[PDB]
């Protein structure tokens, strides 16, 4: 057949849109990787230092407040 | 029973109307009495005492309670009990009662809290904190301050812009002080330092005096200092 | 000769997984991506309602270390 090649002609857009599919189950895992290998390592990380920066506080803000009643009681 | 007293911590005669617990469990009145009468001498018991006037009077719940309320008397408890457990005694007497001196305690009390939340007491766990703080409507915003705490790094030009910001920071989107610049290659590394180094070299034809000039550092920077604080120089690309 | 009409079983590579990675892929791309542009305007609000917490405390007490200081000014030192 003059009807033949037709077919032979899929590696248009079924090797193509394929030669698509690729850099979007590529690129688009890749991002959905990315994506999260970074904040789920991150965000809830550096907040291990919402957790340093609490003892800092507390450990160094009672370090004011003592320094007020060794003051305070002192005094008539 | 005799613990003689652990930690005699007062003089002062303590008699308590009734009890519950708080979220925790329940401290059962006895256990009160004892939990301090012991660990101080003080009394409900037979005390024809006029001769002057330290009855501390502590309760969680009214009723039967309310008729010396109704009379003058201030009621300040309980915790205040359970509290001068933790350290010692002069808990200087902070919001806790059911008794109010309108015009001359809960005015004199506040005196001895401080603007926000916490007494001067020996203040704070870092549980005690996330208590008075998921508590809040006032709050007088930013400004400059000169002393810090765990949290600091400032202004430049999200992964590394982020990890700027998600801790003290600014960012700011054109020529300020500092640059983490984003490595590697003739791309980053040389057209990062960019002619865009020497889009820096326009505010000196411009510019009177000599346009400061800021640091500039590996993004690399940033993470090995976000791990302590900040060094700067042996640090450049 | 029909033994190409037997290749539609192609239009399957693509009728499976251009039924995920352009499908399911994108939607994670953003539902859970323009989920960061949730939490970070959260992660700024918080953490910054936070350090005016910690600051007006701090500061609440060095105010205070002062009063009590310069209070002692008749009994100095």
């Amino acid at each position: 057949f003059e009807m033949a090649d037709k077919l032979y002609k899929d590696i248009c857009c079924v090797n193509d849109s394929y030669r698509n599919i690729k850099e979007s189950d590529s690129s688009n895992r890749n991002r959905v990787e990315q994506l999260a290998r970074e904040r789920e390592l991150l965000d809830k990380l550096l907040e291990t230092r919402d957790e340093r920066t609490r003892a800092m506080m507390v450990t160094l803000l009672n370090e004011k407040k003592k320094k007020i009643r060794e003051l305070h009681e002192i005094l008539r | 029973s005799n613990i003689f007293a652990g930690l005699l911590f007062y003089v002062l005669s303590d008699y308590v109307t009734e009890d519950t617990g708080i979220r925790i469990t329940r401290a059962e009145l006895e256990k009160t009495i004892v939990e301090h009468g012991g660990k101080l001498i003080y009394n409900v018991i037979l005390k024809r005492h006029s001769i002057g006037d330290v009855r501390l009077i502590s309760c969680k719940t009214t009723t039967e309670c309310k008729a010396l309320i109704d009379r003058g008397y201030d009621i300040l408890h309980p915790n205040w009990v359970l509290d001068c457990i933790a350290y010692k005694r002069l808990i200087l007497i902070e919001p806790n009662y059911c008794f109010n001196v309108s015009q001359k305690m809960r005015a004199v009390a506040e005196k001895r809290v401080d603007c926000l939340g916490d007494s001067f007491e020996n203040d704070i766990s870092e549980t005690k904190l996330s208590s008075l703080y998921k508590s809040q409507l006032s709050l007088p915003p930013m400004g400059e301050l000169e002393i810090d705490s765990e949290v600091r790094r400032f202004p430049l030009f999200i992964e590394m812009k982020i990890k700027l910001f998600g801790g003290k920071i600014t960012d700011q989107q054109s020529l300020c002080n500092l640059i983490i610049i984003p490595y590697t290659d003739p791309i980053l590394r040389k057209d990062c330092m960019n002619e865009v180094h020497e889009k820096i070299k326009e505010q000196i034809k411009a510019s009177d005096t000599i346009p400061k000039i800021a640091r500039v550092v590996a993004p690399e920077w940033v993470d090995h200092s976000i791990n302590e604080n900040c060094q700067v120089p042996e640090e450049d690309f």
